[PDB]
């Protein structure tokens, strides 16, 4: 029912729902906190069987953020953020990302991570929304590049945001893995973009986030890195068909930016991991075999555990000499663990 | 539906109050003005509520209304003879802007066992309210003020029978300390040549565990001689010649006592126009001022709704 | 191990020599106050000239080879897979 | 441990100084002074700030990658020879990864 | 003289401080109890102030934080304040300043407006922060805000300096 009364009559109810009986503007009752925590837990679930955010939910939350300081049922707070509908950019920075960002970059690393665990849902309900927006709307006779292209800056600037903010506070924390799972959590709903919402716009990220992934003491890190860095070849070289039948009509096209910056961060990771050259132009006696496949420190943990399990009654350590018909049974000890983002961008890229 | 989105930016950010404000009008009375109904509303002790817009308000269904509001409240004195009888009663002529919705009283007026004792008063009103008029529709009513006369238990057993019927809900209105200082410089403000009160302030110290209050009065000829050496612009009332008004007022208390109200809290201001309190209390004790301090209480009654 | 402690602490002193050069020539700049009426241009201006001081010092500074042989990065290792432990327990 | 001491009062004196630099070339170094309008003042303000995060970006990355070609060397010396540590360390690898398959098995299972 | 400035002598080993100023007693005491609860790798030396400009003392560190806590619910708490940056410099504004705005949690007994300490940070470039001090769930959270900006702004961490924590508090409003 889209009817008009019958959701303004819904907005004036709910609005002064959370406004006298809120938090802050009682006498600090535990019990009345408990109702109010069994009052959000209905909204969170009425928010996702509507697939839509009320219009009361997002008019309370300008008028909280300011007002709000990081703790006192953070969880039902930040899943409020979760599912409000898509604006404009301009709209959201003075009244948000403002007042999000003045509470990020100083409360505690649960805080920082239940952030980014709150803006990847809100990057699924704003695409989920505009992916069929372009489905149900035939009325307009105009053609909808200027809206497309009006709905393209408007994310695009969303993502470099949250991507300017996890560069920032990597620098805050000093390298710790813990941040780094839910970094890339992030962009694995970026790199779905094209195959499950069919939207042509591909966006990438500074490269901070990368070296920082790729020099990481951590396997499954790894393992994302070369998930994301998979699914971003099968993004681009199917937006190059793309651009490819759209070059007649010079309609849908992407700038060269893009691809010279793809080139970047393609040969720099296998210099250092296939092609044992580390030094390219982003990073500027075994210097030139300190970073490969089996000489990185996190797959140092199995090529310890590849030399015991070939004979163990060792004296000597040699992992330099894994070459040729034992560097393929080194490849199948790391493919029967759960590397299988490894295995499918070896056979492709 | 774009103009209730307009709306929400000017309170989704910092800006809600103009710093030059216009003096109030001498409001005469008109013909079409009824002088033995606003002589009722005058020295009566009143309680403010904020309240969302109405749904199928008819101006010619009262008299089914008033038949089930008969039936209902002397109902629930049952589940807890009763000779009383509700009167929905409109006023006119009340409007200056002629966009406005026609205003109207309820009262409970007792029956002759032998005019009746009123014991309970409503009165809905939307007095220059024009900015949340094109944020509704036009089957929406909009008073957004209500005022109450009474007991507070009468108040809930009739405000449950608005909740169940007009899909409306009650707030308690509330105005801040800093907003008091604001209506006593619009008090003083005002031009007078007849009998006049006493302009009188009350504050209240926080950083105690008991209560301590301060009785404060001040002369009203003393008070307009002391307005116009602050007041320079004529016509406007300015940010720096309320902040200045108060600064004085405090350091003329300052010299003689050593201190400081201004980290106190100011919770009274009664003077020759109208007595008001933080909780909603007011004594509106003038006629030719009436709908100049009425139209700022629907200025602030639109704010605790947005 | 005590070799390379007081190489970090000779590299420690040399630096904080330094900073009490840097402290002198700092102490001469003497007292510049703010009023009221002129706050968004003397605050804003100088930030240029905030900005364009480091522009020159970021550029200037290589990466630094700083110098350790033995015995610091093995046990700076095992405290950092002590650390990296614990946080595959908790993102688990 | 005295050697986490050390790095950190180095990082923290080398912070301070390259801050008290900043305010002695902030200090002596000048631009000519116009009167300007403030949008162009801070898009001066967004692009330097964007040019000394690249710069950041470039000298964290580049110490980044010089400390982890000194860890993997060093790690490298640490596992050549079998020394008293390993009897913790090989435990401390095969802790690592088993958390890792487990982590593994959860990514594919809530992908899926 | 007495005059204030962030840079005239040496902070010390891993000692950072921070200049509460305030006209309530009672109030900044418990924020200043609730800083020692959480712990951290840095001593802290909280200073207690009433109103500047101070007196001439010669036993005092280098200063690396100053909070102005503020009253929503009183006006002397904001024309001290008024009197307090007249005696400053400009180089406390480059990320050293933060600002603490008490009695926001209600919204009923307010004495001063809202829009008045925004346009007090927008003209000085300070960034505004909202907290209720009287109840000690809330104490806690800022208890924790002060100690993440005291380590930025003592230089405890690499990369990120003091007017780093300037570009990321930053309040502007959309253009459109």
């Amino acid at each position: 029912v889209r009817d008009e009364p019958v959701l303004l009559r819904f907005y004036y109810w709910l609005s002064q729902t959370l406004q006298e009986e809120c938090i802050w503007y009682k006498v600090n009752n535990y019990e009345h906190g408990k109702e109010f925590t069994n009052f959000l837990d209905t909204i969170i679930r009425a928010e996702c069987f509507l697939q839509e955010g009320f219009y009361s939910c997002e008019a309370f939350l300008y008028k909280s953020l300011p007002l709000w300081d990081g703790l006192c049922c953070r969880s039902q707070f930040l899943q409020l953020v979760s599912w409000i509908p898509f604006s404009s950019f301009s709209e959201v920075k003075p009244l948000l990302f403002d007042h999000l960002a003045q509470l990020f970059f100083t409360s505690t690393i649960y805080f920082k991570c239940s952030v980014l665990q709150s803006l990847k849902e809100l990057l699924q309900n704003w695409l989920l929304w505009l992916s069929m927006d372009i489905h149900m709307k035939p009325v307009t006779n105009s053609p909808l590049e200027t809206t497309l292209g009006g709905s393209m800056n408007s994310v695009s600037k969303l993502i470099h945001y949250v991507g300017w903010l996890s560069t920032t506070a990597m620098r805050l924390e000093s390298n710790n893995t813990f941040l780094l799972h839910f970094i890339l959590d992030f962009y694995e709903k970026v790199c779905d973009i094209y195959i499950n919402y069919n939207l042509p716009l591909v966006v990438l990220f500074p490269p901070g986030i990368f070296y920082s992934a790729l020099l990481s003491l951590d396997t499954s890190i790894l393992n994302q890195l070369c998930f994301i860095m998979h699914r971003y070849r099968k993004n681009l070289t199917a937006a190059k068909k793309n651009e490819l039948v759209q070059k007649t009509k010079s309609e849908f096209n992407f700038s060269s930016k893009t691809y010279q910056e793809f080139n970047h961060y393609l040969t720099s990771m296998v210099g250092c991991l296939w092609t044992s050259k580390p030094f390219g132009k982003g990073i500027y006696a075994e210097y030139k075999n300190s970073l490969n496949v089996v000489h990185h420190p996190s797959f140092l943990s199995y090529a310890v555990s590849f030399l015991l399990q070939e004979s163990p009654e060792e004296r000597t350590v040699n992992v330099s000499s894994i070459r040729g018909k034992k560097w393929s049974w080194y490849l199948d000890y790391l493919f029967s663990q759960g590397l299988q983002g490894l295995k499918l961008f070896i056979r492709s890229s | 539906l774009q103009k209730r989105l307009e709306s929400v930016r000017k309170q989704s950010s910092f800006i809600l109050t103009p710093p030059r404000r216009k003096i109030p009008q001498c409001s005469q009375l008109q013909e079409d003005v009824d002088p033995q109904k606003v002589a009722f509303l005058l020295h009566k002790q009143w309680t403010l509520y904020s309240l969302t817009p109405l749904y199928k308000f008819s101006y010619s269904n009262l008299k089914e209304y008033s038949r089930l509001l008969n039936a209902f409240i002397v109902a629930e004195k049952q589940k807890g003879d009763f000779n009383i009888k509700v009167i929905f009663s409109t006023l006119l002529g009340m409007k200056g802007t002629q966009r406005d919705p026609e205003a109207f009283l309820v009262q409970i007026v007792s029956k002759s066992q032998l005019e009746g004792k009123v014991l309970w008063t409503g009165w809905f009103c939307c007095v220059f309210g024009d900015s949340l008029l094109e944020t509704v529709s036009e089957d929406f009513t909009c008073l957004p003020l209500f005022l109450a006369n009474g007991a507070e238990s009468n108040t809930a057993i009739i405000g449950t029978w608005f909740q169940k019927t007009f899909d409306c809900y009650f707030s308690p209105l509330a105005i801040n300390a800093f907003n008091l200082s604001w209506m006593a410089a619009m008090w003083t403000a005002c031009k007078m040549d007849h009998y006049v009160a006493t302009t009188e302030f009350l504050w209240s110290v926080p950083c105690s565990p008991q209560s301590l209050d301060i009785s404060f009065a001040i002369h009203p000829e003393d008070a307009k001689a002391l307005w116009d050496s602050v007041h320079k612009t004529p016509g406007e009332v300015t940010q720096e010649e309320v902040d200045l008004f108060m600064d004085c007022l405090y350091s003329h208390f300052h010299r003689h006592f050593k201190i400081h109200l201004s980290a106190t809290r100011l919770v009274r201001v009664s003077t020759s126009v109208a007595s008001a309190h933080t909780d909603g209390k007011i004594k509106i004790l003038c006629h030719k001022y009436l709908i100049g301090v009425l139209a700022y209480l629907t200025e602030l009654a639109i704010f605790q709704i947005e | 191990v005590t070799n390379t402690e007081e190489e970090l602490i000779r590299e420690c002193e040399e630096m904080w020599k330094d900073m009490e050069e840097c402290q002198n020539k700092l102490s001469l700049i003497g007292t510049e106050t703010l009023t009221d009426s002129n706050a968004q241009l003397s605050l804003l201006i100088m930030q240029v000239k905030c900005l364009t001081a480091e522009l020159s010092q970021w550029q200037k500074k290589t990466p630094e080879t700083i110098p350790l042989t033995e015995d610091v990065l093995i046990t700076l290792g095992k405290e950092e897979f002590q650390k990296l432990r614990q946080d595959l327990e908790m993102v688990l | 441990d005295r050697m986490t001491l050390l790095l950190r009062l180095r990082a923290q004196t080398k912070q301070q100084l390259l801050e008290y630099k900043s305010m002695v070339d902030a200090s002596e170094e000048k631009t000519p002074e116009q009167i300007m309008q403030e949008k162009q003042i801070e898009a001066k303000i967004e692009d330097l700030e964007n040019e000394i995060e690249e710069v950041k970006v470039a000298f964290e990355i580049k110490k980044l990658a010089l400390d982890r070609m000194r860890l993997s060397t060093a790690l490298k010396k640490n596992l050549e020879k079998i020394s008293r540590q390993s009897s913790v360390l090989m435990d401390n690898m095969k802790h690592l990864l088993e958390l890792n398959k487990l982590i593994m098995k959860s990514q594919q299972e809530s992908w899926d | 003289m007495s005059v204030l400035r962030p840079l005239d002598k040496l902070p010390g080993l891993n000692t950072a401080t921070i200049l509460l100023v305030g006209t309530e007693d009672a109030l900044l005491q418990q924020l200043a109890d609730s800083m020692l609860k959480e712990d951290c790798a840095s001593e802290l030396k909280v200073h207690l102030a009433k109103s500047l400009p101070l007196p001439s003392s010669v036993n005092r560190p280098r200063i690396d934080l100053i909070v102005f806590v503020v009253n929503l619910h009183s006006k002397y708490s904001l024309q001290n304040t008024e009197e307090s940056l007249r005696h400053v410099d400009a180089s406390f504004f480059l990320g050293k300043v933060c600002f603490l705005a008490t009695g926001a949690g209600r919204e009923s007994h307010c004495s001063i407006h809202r829009h008045t300490v925004v346009k007090l940070a927008h003209t000085y470039q300070s960034p505004l922060l909202y907290c209720d001090l009287e109840v000690e769930g809330f104490r806690a959270t800022m208890a924790q805000r002060l100690v993440r900006v005291l380590q930025i702004c003592a230089g405890h961490v690499p990369g990120v300096s003091a007017l780093n924590l300037l570009s990321l508090l930053r309040s502007s409003e959309g253009p459109s």
